[PDB]
């Protein structure tokens, strides 16, 4: 998984050689940058639910047929409904996995690898999940280095799905 | 592989969970315990050559059957074979100390060395006492209190000997 | 040339991707670091002739042979002397590069690569300059971060001399 | 490739010299700049993909001919191409701007890709508007005022201009 | 480009071989099936704009947000509209190519290579396109071997849009 | 491989003997019964994702495990990879009915499938699950009266359900 | 065993695609071109005996050394004439084979590969059977496509055989 | 490569329209003429050892100092690398009798042979003077009026001798 | 691998001793019984085609039931691979003779070939008649006393005749 | 070209080393071989005219066909039988040169290479060669070591043609 | 490649002819003239290092400005470079005295070595200065009259001079 | 092990060949320069406790801090003298080894690889038993062809060192 350390490794690893200064002083950044990405990781998590909530309704207002067409892979049931809302969630989680672990190395690992496959097989819409990503981002109520934390990586799910 | 961090993760999703407040109060300390890390990592690696060195010659001085004419490490095609072990079990031990989590160590070192030393004929137990000789002067290194802000940097210590311990236990 | 920057980009190159959090991180922990290695690297630089003229003369009475044997290998002529403070001073301005650009590449690049094909070609003990390397580390006069910097490369040298 | 950094460092073992007061003072402050440097390329990396189709949008509706049957950007194989290729030009204009030195856009991508593109038939002038437009949307992004610590980063705006026109002229 | 004849000259070369009969049977097949698959090309091209303007609505009350919804993505203004008529001919269009050369290589070459990465890029849903063609499928008014040859080509676009 | 031709001849050979009078009878009705084969195969192809879809999303609506947190279709790169080994194994399968043998498919499907579903802790009996719904979905498109000239393209219907069965129980 | 059908298998199979039209037409000839295909081989296994029998004698005609000149290499005992004899059937069976499966697979395998090697170890002439061919091209008594089909095959052999 | 077929199709696309009445009747007209092609390709492919074999006879009686020692037919290995080329061309002009088009032997075989024998030394006016004897020997095998359903057949004898002109002048 | 020289080095390093008296003049009669070896190793692969091929004739009139129709040798395909195979064996023996050693042998020919048989359905015991069959020719051949220099050289036969009986019953 | 000297050389280059003793040895041997072979070399250039005659006529009396069967191919006409004591004397000569070289080198390039295309294009019989060659064999009038070495190259080139 | 053996082989078969006596005496010659060059190869060899080794402090004595900063034989991986050009000139220098023919001096070695220098910015005539060293000091190895079995040895010192002067042409 | 026959059936295996004239050779001038290969291997031997002895004393004159310094590199002590002695008895019997297999081998394979990490690791100077080998050179006391074999090896080993 895709971390400051296991990059550190990887790198060193690679090259066959023990861990350098170059490496350690990489890892020291990852440590100091960890306060406010557990910042964020926290509040985005104790929020969890009303951003979810709040997320998965940007989408239905911003793409009204969501709801009223026919079909599986539209939010025009209670199931698509319960579909949406877990989708969203595996969004945000994704989220605080990556802020906690200080990469992308979560979402790379379990979301983003195989995206493209999955909203075409079942006919899901990038522009829904964007919607959903900018609601979180505009909404999670985070400041100063947590705020560009967050961001960062909900652009980098944004930038997945463009 | 994976660092302790990318350990809770992993564990959280395979559950489908956000992290509960044990788990990001458990995380926040590994971060306030970097330093005592970067140290013991630092220091190891600066004394590489002669933790290896010291070993070998160790191991020699009290196994000498090894370098003794059709010993296993006779010839300098063979003793160069097992200095480059010895390196590279340090190597991968100090991959474990800065990840935090020993899968680094298993993954890409320990796993299948125990069969790779059969089929060679080269003598585990006798590997595991040099590991175990590193393991001591690497600990003695890294916890050295001269030059370096005092402090209890022990817990990592105990971490430290796992790591050797199961290297060693794996080629034993 | 390997610093903390161009190992960040060769890594996102080599995925063909942009930089993300992970490497962005990294770079932080090398602009931070930079206070303390800047500071080891001007102390050296200030003290330079003193700590060479020290460093080489450790050496002779560390080996007095070096001093007394004939061949253009010893420093037992002129000659040898200037070649011996040359190679020292060679060996320290490489430590400054190291500090000020965060990482071992300028030492590998200028000194390392192809050290035991010199040594062994022009018969120069390794020894030698690990006992130069041994005597800068203790009386470069630096505390703190500053000196756990300076030592890092020093101790690389030796290590790569070992 | 090199950085700012391994830049004055190899300027000055061609000269056999320890580095001079100036040079270690200018070398501070690029540290000093390096917060201003990193928001740069995170809110320009950030928005990587609206700037790249914004800017085939405009090209496209400026330049119809590029997409005309027969045109270069004709068929989706080659507007994939085209798409790919402003893709990978702000790529490395922002390793550039990471590094504060353009080695690495020179080296891995500018050099041989104007021959690249006469080869092929590509329009490099029309491939140079394409990357004057990302440069005034990135430029733009980066530079944006809001949500932000408030202060003057308009030298670095400089510098990045700097790199886009450089892409461009290699192209044109 | 991939055509029967292509592929029987592409496989001998590859063997470094003389054609061989098993080749010349396969050329044969194309050119025997060739009435059906001139007679559907000819169709199409001489109803193309009736299958055009019919496939562009049946798309616009499939999905009415596509009118109503701003967005440049959107056929809600003049110039969207254009844009849709545009794709939908070049559908058309390569179908009666695929049809006249015997094999997939026109649509594969034009249309299909990088399909993916545009709809992508520029946020065109192919459930859009997978309607037009399905009505162009429904009102070609083709039969026999002439309707088989059309629907395995417009089904060849499905796919590679699903 | 071997197609429903060379799998005579391949059995003369071995025996030394041309052909005998009932041998070429059976062949020539494999060639008269040609045009329903080829438009079984084109039938099933024009609906392939389709097919494959559709299963899934019954495999996963009766048997939710699979796609719940933990589960062997959670993540969306196991989703692809499930989604990716149904349309290969229906592609082998289209192969084998167009060969009117099913050795193309045992040969470089099947084999060793098995083996390869354990080793990742994929459950095959899931898997066949999604096999037989295909099968079922692929025999209506297949011999749908619609659109066709009529007559009795059953015998044909059982060849293609045994393959489809066959690689059913190569998997559970 | 390389046939039309296995060559439009190989081909898709190679692409990881599913079989296209441009496959099937292929196919298609292949059955079309079976009613003359059957024809030759019906018409060839029936008059096996003669042909064989007719086409030794050929051999014999044309190169009188083979049945007077000592060595196991000619047909100048017993053992020598059903030796050639059993090598001509040999040569017409798979002409039957190749007729039947519709390519020249069963040639190709069966007898073509290792075909040089086996003439030069064991001092057997090309010559030989290559008159033992133009017998049996000149003999079978075919028509129209069928003599097409049976004289397709016997030429690939003689080339081979070249 | 192309075919006479994606010719047309490839000329349509680039200026973006439906084919015209004309062109349709155009290649109605190539299928009507297609068995007469598939004969002419069966013919010479299947006389393809004796057209090389005599032609290389011929050739080297006109041209004796070819073989003899020093020529650059001199040795078997020279000899034999003579005879490839003289196949591998008459290879390449059956492909391209097939396909109806010239881009195969152009592409993969005619383009850059004329540099690669001057860089060799051997005398491409000598190889000319081969192809041109192989030219004539298949337009006699393939136009041979015995054995064949009689008709006019002669446009595709012209078609014929511009490929092998084609190839002649390549090399010449 | 490793010569009758190399063997004796290799187990006195073995030892860590110098050679001995009796090791040296051991070595020297070697040498002196050098021009025999290189004879026979001469004759036998001067007569290499006809050992094989009149052994192949031989076992062939014994055996068969191998060239029939189902046979492992039936096929052009088959009988050269089973030609090549006596040719390799005939090979690596005579490497053995040079050798004074088996090693060569061995290691990179008889080593896995009897499960390498098994696998391919390939009768073990009839390779070894065949093997058989070429150690009695290669032994009258390289024995003959016509055109060479008379005197014993029959324990040499005794050498040769061992090779081909460790190949028999590796394969056997 | 193959000789004892650039095999000793090329073995060296491969590994990027300097001759060793090893290769030096080598090289010896075939200087003190020189002797014999420039003794068999001599004795088969002074009398090739003879030795070719001879061996064109005992061709001639095995196979009794090459002189009265029609075709280019055969010694039935002045030109044929002009080919073939040519080509005998490129068999002759090549041997002198293997000797001359101390190695197989010549025969290998000049006459080996590509031995099998031509014998098999222009319908040539391996066994006339190989008859050629054991008259030279048996009439070369060679004896000692001079004779092992003409006929280990004479036995070569049959083995070749074998 | 060839050695002086073949040059006459090749020179021969050119023209389609047996060797003449005067070409058979002047070979005759050279072999008798074989000692006599194994002993300078034997001699060169031996003393590999030092000749390298004695050249490389005899060209940076003379030419300082090669190993000061900026100097293309500054840094250790540029000394490295120049010592292993220098050793490998040698080595193919030895090559060719062995072969009594210069073709492998110039195929694997001097061609295209002047270009390789220029594009690197390696000073030509300064290589041809260390070639030169290399010249004097070999040949007064291999001609040294001390511990060797007395005799006229000079026009073999003229053939080796020549191809130490050919490599340095080639260089400068 | 690298030999005259191992070199010579490896270059005969790599070509899938059978033994040539070349080959056999190079083996024959391995068995005539064996007589004084043996004879300087038998007097080596012989002399082998003298020659160390000889040997080892000339090192501490040459370098005489060897036996004052402290460390246990050096043969300062008992056990250096016992490890410096067994050092050089093994370079001794690494040469008889390399006489009597006629090649490098021995050498290559029991001693020179790995020689440079060795004397790396642990800080044994090559100049140390260079001079070693100069003396064994020096006083073998052997001459003509015999001193060259043995000779030959030393400077083979020397060079290695160098
Ligand atoms: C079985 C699945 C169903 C069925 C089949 C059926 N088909 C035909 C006849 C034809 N099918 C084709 C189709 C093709 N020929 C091709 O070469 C290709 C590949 C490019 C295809 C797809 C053709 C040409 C024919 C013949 C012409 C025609 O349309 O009749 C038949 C009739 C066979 C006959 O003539 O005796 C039948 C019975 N019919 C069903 O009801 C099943 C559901």
């Amino acid at each position: 998984m895709k971390t400051p350390i296991t990059e550190a490794i990887a790198a060193a690893d690679t090259q066959g050689r023990f861990l350098s200064n170059t490496e350690l002083q990489a890892v020291d950044g990852r440590f100091k940058r960890a306060v406010a990405s557990m910042e964020a990781a926290r509040a985005l998590t104790n929020n969890a639910q009303s951003l979810i909530d709040g997320a998965a309704q940007a989408v239905y207002q911003k793409f009204p047929y969501t709801t009223t067409m026919q079909g599986s892979q539209y939010a025009s049931t209670p199931e698509g409904k319960a579909k949406c809302a877990r989708d969203i969630g595996y969004y945000l989680r994704m989220i605080t996995y990556c802020l906690v672990a200080g990469g992308t190395g979560p979402m790379d690992e379990y979301l983003i690898a195989g995206l493209s496959e999955i909203n075409s097989t079942f006919d899901l819409s990038p522009s829904w999940y964007i919607e959903a990503l900018k609601y979180i981002k505009a909404n999670h109520g985070l400041t100063g280095q947590a705020a560009v934390e967050a961001n960062a990586y909900i652009d980098y799910a944004i930038n997945a799905l463009s | 592989m994976l660092d302790a961090f990318a350990k809770v993760v992993a564990q959280a999703d395979a559950r489908g969970e956000f992290l509960t407040n044990a788990q990001f109060d458990a995380l926040s300390n590994l971060v306030k315990e970097g330093n005592k890390r970067l140290d013991a990592v630092n220091r190891i690696t600066s004394n590489a050559s002669t933790i290896v060195a010291n070993a070998a010659r160790a191991l020699f001085a009290e196994q000498p059957q090894l370098i003794q004419p059709g010993g296993n490490a006779y010839t300098n095609r063979r003793m160069a074979a097992c200095l480059r072990d010895m390196e590279i079990i340090l190597r991968y031990v100090t991959y474990a100390i800065l990840a935090g989590d020993s899968s680094v160590l298993d993954d890409r070192c320990l796993n299948g060395l125990r069969e790779t030393y059969q089929a060679l004929g080269t003598p585990g137990s006798s590997v595991a006492v040099a590991i175990q000789k590193m393991k001591d002067a690497a600990i003695a290194i890294a916890n050295d209190p001269n030059g370096i802000t005092p402090g209890d940097c022990s817990a990592l210590m105990s971490e430290i000997a796992g790591y050797f311990d199961r290297a060693a236990a794996a080629v034993a």
